[PDB]
DNA sequence: TCAGGATGTATATATCTGACACGTGCCTGGAGACTAGGGAGTAATCCCCTTGGCGGTTAAAACGCGGGGGACAGCGCGTACGTGCGTTTAAGCGGTGCTAGAGCTGTCTACGACCAATTGAGCGGCCTCGGCACCGGGATTCTCGA
DNA sequence: TCGAGAATCCCGGTGCCGAGGCCGCTCAATTGGTCGTAGACAGCTCTAGCACCGCTTAAACGCACGTACGCGCTGTCCCCCGCGTTTTAACCGCCAAGGGGATTACTCCCTAGTCTCCAGGCACGTGTCAGATATATACATCCTGA
């Protein structure tokens, strides 16, 4: 029961903010609610949730506090931002000035959106060598600007411009990259002065590793720098099943959310607009092949049972083998793609089980790579098997990013895969025109459930999303899955956070959170080839069922060698023997 | 009408910029994989701490500059300005390497 | 955890020298190697100087013929001056 | 009774003890002498002042108060003698004192 | 296809013309021939390949595998190398 | 009065290997001068390899790593097969 | 209890016992070891051998019973690596081997 | 007569064929007598301590001679001069 | 007992000896200045060596140098010789 | 292409000579037994290096492209040593004497070595501040052509 | 023989970060008190270095042609230089986990001293054998010549 303790905090630091210029009481001290939304606001109107938002983070101005606004992809954070800089700008008559830091890929967005919704604001950017910056630089070093666009590389670039002036409001992007605590940019921002008052913005609340901490729990706000420091570990102890997780410390959870209250803001789309349609969210499992098979493991005997290898053989030799390409000299000397090279990966087996189904009943998936060389060879076969597609990757430049969508886009084209890797787009590649996903391997964090998921499920795909999780038996990448997934579900306090940091329902944090506290405890419960049932999943319906039968039909007369390329036997133990 | 320079003024221009500055010339990320190719040959997955990277980029640096000078003498000996591979490996043919 | 370092002598043999000028940190570790490296000249050299006499014991004789062997030129006069004087007057006190 | 260093009594900076021990366990002889040590210790305040005070003379003329590096290879190469000590050895951050042949020049 | 990594710049050539270029400019050179580079090129992979030898000679011998400073700094200081400033 | 070289052991190594070739005295006096400088190169550059790692004893690891590192070419793998057979045929003694 | 040298024990002919001593009093390790004398002994073994079996090849080239210092010179800079090894020191009484110049000698 | 040139390979073939002492010795002990004598005075050189010099005095002088050999014919000069026996031990390192 | 003073005692390498000693080392055409310079750098070599030996001669306090001494200041000069000890 | 030219090969003999076989004294290697200390092993903590990717920003690097000059064969001419050749001549050698000092053996101390108390000196952390680094902008300064 | 134009250094203004003091810790220096022992003198041996002294003879030298070649001079191109324009990857920052160097601290185990008797090698002598000066011989090889 710390959160008095902390409210003495906040008695004691509370007149730093504005002196310097019932735990809802200490943000409730002050009486004021004002619905109405600004009136020099041009180009359409607020939504509900928008306005309730909106009406939240002014309420916070009021007490003038710092504020977050967590809440999901696709809400319109932009929107309720500016907008909270022209209502700021028109009735509280501080009207500035204020600083935004936004993603260079989002800046022509935020940009467009800040001319329509704010005419009357003007802004600076910053983009096009230092000569174009030049400029507009010396047009900022008179003093003359209110809003003003900048990316991170311009923080530390820019640390003269922003050094040399001293800010009031300032507003950021991307919390998630900015969320570093070690990171250059953020020690540069604490040795930045400071402006008044901040505002963190993230898609997504604190992922990976273990409770805020370094973001909110640190850097947002003045009293929880001093107060959270030793805390850390103390509310992190939680993370020896039900005595620990489940007896003791759920009010510790409770307090976790219960010293939130004022700080976070975070809402469900399907709680507002909810267009999504449905999803499916499944999984597959695979099997090994002859590279993969105990020839795999005798490789980790060999080498272990260079270096770094559990982390570094699965990526690259559970995928596909011969990646080295040292090897493929030995296995395929010939240099040469035929067929029954890139069948003796085990995970490839599914894929090109799909892939004439897919052709066949003609949908078009979406494909997350990484280890680009899978990307390569994927890319040869993927020239081997004679379907069209598109690429993607880092070296993409963005003339390929920015072109390359309206010919995918294109309802009579003929390409169906989407190349793709996990980290490339930073969530701006706007792809609503593919029903289908597949990964082969799992990241490290929830970033490929809430960004190549949400590729899908964002708003302009009325279909079904199916998705199809490879995995090999018997294999550390398992226990990587189960470690990520399951280890990672911790978040689900958050993502229940989400719930009841919005309207908040009485019964949602006791009652309809115990409901989820079900998912908390089928834990260990969920820890416990098929030609028709992998056939069935990706069946949406019954004229479905009668063309997939019919190409069960298709195949059934004529004999589709073996399933797979196996150990015929000097080419397998004699790969990795001699070399040590 | 442009205007340029009579060719070897350019010649004197950098020399001077070159040996008035201390700064390191070669450009550190290459000759690191270079380091790493060339180690990986002997043994396997050697780790190179940089103070390591940077001894032996500025000993082989400092070296092969003390060549080049070597091979300028070799060449102002033979009469032509222009060094060639000749007189280059017979700086280190003289010196005793090879 | 400790590394030892000659550093404050030569930074007082340079306020004794030149008191307004400074030493950086490269300078400072360069010529702490310096004097390592020198160190290790004259007393590796001494050591098999005394070892071809079949003398067990190394002393003032054996360091002075071998900074008078080590360093050709003028220089080693005045090192011979400034050595043979801290020595007397080190046995003069 | 009163504890006073020898390193003071020759009137030196570079200290007598230390040399003193570093010497011994340095494995150089069976047996040290007594004044050994403290002859170093001179030698090694004359050469450090020596080529410090070269060091001295090359920021001055660069209107520099510390001294870089690049001091320390004038200092080295200017000197004669003090460049035939170091002639073998290299250096680092140095570089390489300006020099131009003659005939290489134009006119 | 263009999947192997047989096809590419190779590391020999990471050092660059200009490179090479400036770095004679230092010694005091003025017109440069064209097979200057390829021959340099040869003598840098031989003289790194002797002093990387004799480091991880050290190296190995104290059976760790990291290749620090003082290492490269025995490696020079045996072959008469020596280098000041690190070690 | 007693001067010690080595002569009766190349000697030796002279009848095992060409067993009638003879040897002149100045061809013994200079080889004995070879076996002295070699055996001085080994064991003074095995004293500061063990003096580097902070170890106080010398072992047959720094002896083969100072053997190893001294001679350059193919000529150290002999040395090294030679040597670890001799020290494994002598403890297995 | 019958004395047996431990040269013969490792098949030598170095001996081991005085390259063990001579190491110690050498002052090189304020400890040795045990099979650090053995180990010389047949580095020294092998190089005496090799160089001394090149002598032998010269020798029996030149038609002559006894070596002379000449063969001990045909026999070093023949090898590669074992000039290589000897290539910074130098000789008495062993002289040049035969060389002329490509272009030096007339047609 | 012979033609000129080849008395030289003649000569050079009888030399580096044999292995004698080229310089000739009593001239070569008062040159370190005299040379010593500057030094310290009334020193004592025994036999083969002035064999010791002469033959590694002899050794690499000669040497020098073919380092300048090879600058002289990169220099496509086949006669030597000064410039390059001088530039032999310049580049060597000496001078 | 005597001193015979006898000219010459530096030039005293004559032209002959020393054309034979370039002919050992495969030179073909020699100059009529080489001799000179030749005996200025043997003249500067000899200094050094006979420096470092008259030095160990000097501090073993004896009299007479031995070729002992002259291989350890050839030995420390860079270059070692064989056949004579040590 | 051919004759007679100034230098190197193989063949008996013989002939000093010094390497090698054989045989003694004697100083040092070696096994056995008994005491102490150097490094290898297990094990937490904290800092640095790996190996696959991402997003950006520029200074350098690459590719042409004209075009200026130096490498680069040739051509003559004047020295410049090369190559004998008589003519001195000083080095090699063998052949004594004379003695300075290198070397060996014998004692006798001044001196490092090792060990027990005692404590200022030098090294890490903390904190602070001039000195070097970077930025327009502007006063020469040598170089490119009339 | 002279005048504009890109480079270079002189200027203050910020600006930021290693260099220097300052405080506190801890551990090698410092100061005695035995105590075993190289090495410093001191004297004796002898032996090898230093004098001529004379004889003998290859070795060097001043000098005479006589071609070899090095250097100056001269056309002829071909290669490298200096711009001028794309282009592109080093350079930062960021991410994901993992593993490799360190510093105390019991715990053994392998080689220091250490006294004892025993055999391997070398300085000194016989007493015999490979090689270099000493002789005479077709051939390997080059210059003049055709
Ligand atoms: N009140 C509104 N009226 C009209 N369009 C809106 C409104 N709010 C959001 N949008 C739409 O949302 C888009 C911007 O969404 P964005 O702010 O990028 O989502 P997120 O906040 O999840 O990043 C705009 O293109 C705009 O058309
Ligand atoms: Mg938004």
């Amino acid at each position: 029961l710390l959160d008095q303790t902390k409210d003495t905090r906040i008695t004691h630091l509370l007149r730093q903010t504005n002196a310097f210029l019932d735990y809802y009481n200490v943000a409730h001290r002050i009486k004021e609610d004002i619905k109405k939304q600004p009136s020099i606001l041009v180009g359409g109107t607020l939504k509900d949730y928008q306005i309730k938002g909106l009406q939240w983070m002014v309420s916070l101005f009021n007490n003038h506090l710092n504020g977050i606004l967590a809440d999901e992809m696709g809400l319109g954070k932009t929107i309720q931002t500016i907008s909270l800089l022209t209502y700021l700008y028109e009735m509280k008559n501080i009207r500035g000035p204020y600083l935004v830091i936004v993603p260079l890929s989002t800046l022509s967005n935020w940009s467009s959106e800040f001319a329509k919704w704010a005419p009357t604001l003007r802004t600076i950017s910053f983009k096009g060598s230092p000569n174009e910056r030049k400029a507009k630089q010396a047009k900022i070093r008179a003093g003359e600007f209110d809003v003003v666009l900048t990316t991170f590389e311009y923080i530390i670039k820019e640390r003269a411009l922003l050094s040399k002036v001293k800010w009031v409001h300032m507003i950021i992007d991307e919390g998630h990259r900015m969320k570093n605590a070690q990171s250059k940019l953020s020690l540069t921002l604490n040795t930045h002065y400071h402006a008044d008052y901040r505002l963190i913005l993230t898609g997504t609340p604190l992922q990976n590793n273990l409770p805020e901490l370094w973001a909110l729990l640190n850097f947002v706000l003045p009293k929880i720098f001093n107060s959270v420091k030793s805390f850390d570990e103390w509310f992190n102890t939680p993370f020896d099943k039900i005595e620990l997780s489940e007896e003791e410390t759920l009010l510790v959870i409770r307090r976790l959310h219960k010293v939130l209250r004022p700080f976070l803001l975070r809402r469900l789309k399907k709680d507002v607009e909810k267009e999504l349609p449905d999803k499916v969210e499944k999984v597959v499992k695979c099997k090994m092949s002859a590279l993969q098979q105990i020839m795999y493991q005798q490789m980790l005997k060999y080498r272990r049972l260079g270096f770094n290898n559990q982390i570094m053989q699965l990526k690259k030799i559970c995928n596909h083998p011969f990646v080295f390409e040292e090897v493929e000299d030995q296995i395929n000397p010939t240099r040469e793609t035929n067929d029954d090279i890139w069948r003796v990966a085990g995970k490839f087996e599914l894929l090109d089980r799909i892939l004439p189904k897919l052709k066949a009943t003609g949908h078009r998936v979406l494909i997350f790579f990484q280890m680009t060389q899978i990307m390569d060879i994927m890319e040869d076969f993927l020239r081997y098997i004679n379907i069209k597609y598109l690429r993607l990757d880092g070296h993409t430049k963005s003339d390929e990013r920015s072109e390359l969508l309206r010919l995918f886009n294109a309802p009579d084209s003929e390409y169906l895969c989407f190349i793709l890797s996990t980290r490339a787009g930073g969530l701006g590649l706007n792809l609503q025109t593919a029903d289908t996903v597949i990964i082969f391997d799992t990241d490290w964090n929830p970033h490929q459930d809430l960004q190549a998921q949400d590729r899908a499920h964002r708003i302009g795909q009325k279909n079904e999303v199916r998705i199809l999780r490879l995995i090999t038996t018997n294999s550390v990448e398992e226990v990587i899955l189960e470690r990520a997934y399951k280890k990672l579900d911790i978040d689900g306090k958050v993502i229940q956070a989400g719930k009841f940091d919005n309207k908040s329902t009485s019964e949602e944090q006791e009652a309809l959170l115990r409901s989820l506290l079900d998912a908390e405890e089928e834990r260990r419960k969920k820890r416990e080839l098929k030609d028709s049932e992998i056939n069935e999943i990706l069946a949406r319906n019954d004229e479905e069922m009668a063309v997939l039968t019919r190409m069960d039909e298709d195949r059934s007369k004529k004999e589709e060698k073996s399933r797979l390329l196996e150990k015929k036997r000097e080419e397998s133990e004699s790969a990795a023997v001699y070399n040590g | 009408k442009p205007h340029r320079y009579r060719p070897g003024t350019v010649a004197l221009r950098e020399i001077r910029r070159y040996q008035k500055s201390t700064e390191l010339l070669i450009r550190k990320l290459p000759f690191q994989r270079l380091v790493r190719e060339i180690a990986q040959d002997f043994k396997t997955d050697l780790r190179f701490q940089s103070s390591a990277v940077m001894a032996l980029q500025e000993a082989s640096e400092a070296y092969l500059v003390a060549l080049f000078e070597d091979t300028n003498l070799c060449a102002i000996h033979a009469k032509r300005v222009t060094i060639m591979p000749k007189d280059i490996q017979l700086a280190r043919r003289i010196r005793g390497e090879r | 955890t400790r590394k030892e370092s000659y550093a404050i002598y030569v930074y007082k043999v340079l306020k004794q020298v030149h008191p307004d000028t400074g030493i950086s940190s490269k300078a400072m570790s360069i010529m702490n190697s310096f004097v390592n490296d020198v160190f290790e000249r004259i007393a590796g050299e001494a050591s098999r100087l005394a070892h071809y006499n079949k003398r067990s014991t190394i002393t003032s004789r054996e360091i002075q013929t071998a900074v008078r062997l080590l360093l050709p030129g003028e220089l080693a006069k005045h090192a011979v001056s400034e050595g043979t004087k801290a020595v007397t007057k080190y046995t003069s006190a | 009774a009163k504890a006073k260093t020898r390193s003071s009594r020759a009137g030196l900076q570079f200290p007598v003890g230390r040399v003193h021990r570093l010497l011994r366990k340095g494995n150089y002889a069976e047996r040290v002498g007594a004044g050994a040590p403290v002859y170093l210790a001179a030698v090694l305040e004359y050469l450090t002042a020596e080529i410090l005070e070269l060091a001295g003379n090359a920021a001055r003329d660069n209107k520099k108060t510390r001294i870089i590096p690049r001091h320390l290879q004038l200092a080295v190469r200017n000197d004669e003698e003090l460049n035939k000590l170091l002639g073998r050895v290299t250096i680092a951050q140095g570089g390489v004192l300006p020099n131009i042949q003659s005939v290489l020049l134009p006119k | 296809a263009k999947r192997h990594r047989k096809v590419l710049r190779d590391n020999i050539q990471g050092i660059t013309k200009p490179a090479i270029r400036r770095l004679a400019r230092r010694g005091g050179v003025k017109r440069i021939s064209g097979l200057i580079y390829e021959e340099t090129r040869g003598v840098l992979k031989v003289f790194l390949e002797n002093v990387i030898r004799d480091a991880v000679t050290y190296t190995e011998h104290a059976k760790r595998k990291t290749v620090t400073a003082m290492d490269v700094v025995y490696a020079l200081k045996r072959q008469g190398r020596t280098l000041y400033g690190f070690g």
